[PDB]
């Protein structure tokens, strides 16, 4: 996260860390949407252009963390992936369309103050909130500038940008299953999701029910301070359920 | 699950986090 | 170019402007080494991390310019690209090593008072000029702050000891590059000046030589880092194969 | 290759506003 700030403890309790077993390293961000499912990007588990294609056995997820490095005793929970589910029509070739995937955990995870699930959007929430100017919150352990490693989870707030403007700045084919947020270089308000925050949540707090909803997923991190592409969660809540229900 | 989006140390305690007002300020609009 | 100054007309006749057809924008810098060949940094034409992979048609070069914006009538010459050539061992993943590439112009350009080729160094000149403390010169239409430049900007930079380069950087600077810049005057190559020529004036023959290429101008002056320049001599070998094999 | 000599400078025995600065860095 570029131009972010140390997150407060338990502030983003659904924040998940995608960890690689051998060799131990941090891959992507992710989120806990139930006691058994984790939502993340697709290019985090499969992207041929990089000879990348992880199996449910090469990874594990760490939940409840704050420190990027320190294993937090009696705080975090290490979980093994039971089954992965990349998106059917996920296209890595050009613009990462439907850059989303779910992951099941071999065992359920006990919630705590540092572990808790975020909410999936509904048509009205999605409609009330997904507006230009309206800000969402992004969080991660990615780099700070384009060492550049955060000591703890970083957090920054970004405004959504009109589908039009997003379309002009980038020469890539930006479908409706994705929105973009950041700051038109008019505001001198540096802020954005840098490489490593992918799979992470873009959440908004509803003024109607006080709950936090995950409107997007970091997908093409706007470089590291253009605009960042976030997968449109709601316009995909279908597949997200069509997959959980079946198992 | 059916209690999501509610943070144990924040909403469940009626406490605000350092930067959540900034979001509402952006939904309504400027101060 | 930061903390530099406006160049005098005809001061750098080998200066070239890499120009994107559509969008209409300024890509990089470049240099005229011959009436048919233009030199520049590799990360200007190819760089996947940003989705850059220009064909020989996505752009054209402007020679003899001074003003960044205006079309200097009867001065600048518009030139098309025949075939681009990127260096094989060009790593961008790692550290922009061997950051260099040649472009052959479709048709030979005519030299004028505002268009003349620069000289490529030889082991002799190369070995006697490339020395810590020894200054060179950088030109380009890159940003002014850390702002757009009305005309070509120019700045002279002192080379830095290899021990003080690798150190201040957490990057792997190869043998095919060197770093330059004052130590904590300010002023350096900013993004956009890339591909520009880094030149030195030989006291043995009064001719200007392009010792290196702008690959990673130290941010934009901020005390601490030094710009990374391609070592044109240590790569002159490849240059000739390409021109020779034509 | 008559390269390296600038028409409006070398070719007319004229120096640019800051080229001496480079020579000096050479002659220490």
């Amino acid at each position: 996260i570029v131009e972010g700030s140390d997150a407060e403890i338990g502030m983003s309790p659904w924040q998940v860390m995608l960890f690689r077993k051998s060799p131990q390293e941090l891959l992507c961000g992710a989120s806990l949407i139930s006691d058994r499912w984790v939502l993340t990007a697709a290019h985090c588990l499969l992207y041929p252009p990089w000879d990348k294609n992880f199996t449910e056995n090469d990874l594990l997820v760490r939940i409840g963390k704050h420190s990027r490095t320190r294993y937090e005793r009696n705080i975090e929970k290490i979980s093994m992936l039971e089954k992965i589910y990349i998106h059917p029509r996920y296209n890595w070739r050009e613009n990462l369309d439907r850059d989303i995937a779910l992951m099941k955990l071999k065992k359920p995870v006990a919630f705590s103050d540092y572990i808790h699930p975020v909410c999936l959007p509904d048509r009205e929430t999605a409609a009330s909130l997904l507006q230009a100017g309206y800000k969402g919150r992004v969080t991660g352990w990615g780099n700070l500038k384009e060492k550049g490693q955060p000591s703890v989870l970083q957090v920054v707030n970004l405004p959504i940008v009109e589908r039009p403007v997003c379309k002009d700045s980038t020469r890539i084919r930006i479908t409706d299953n994705m929105f973009c947020a950041g700051y038109k270089p008019d505001e001198g308000k540096r802020g954005d999701a840098c490489e490593g925050d992918s799979g992470g949540p873009f959440v908004m707090k509803s003024p109607f029910n006080n709950r936090w909803y995950q409107m997007g997923i970091v997908s093409a991190g706007a470089g590291c301070d253009k605009y960042g592409f976030y997968t449109h969660v709601f316009r995909l809540k279908k597949w997200i359920q069509k997959v959980i229900d079946q198992f | 699950e059916a209690d999501c989006g509610l943070r144990p140390l924040f909403e469940k305690k009626s406490l605000e986090d350092k930067t959540e007002r900034e979001l509402l300020e952006s939904y309504i609009d400027g101060r």
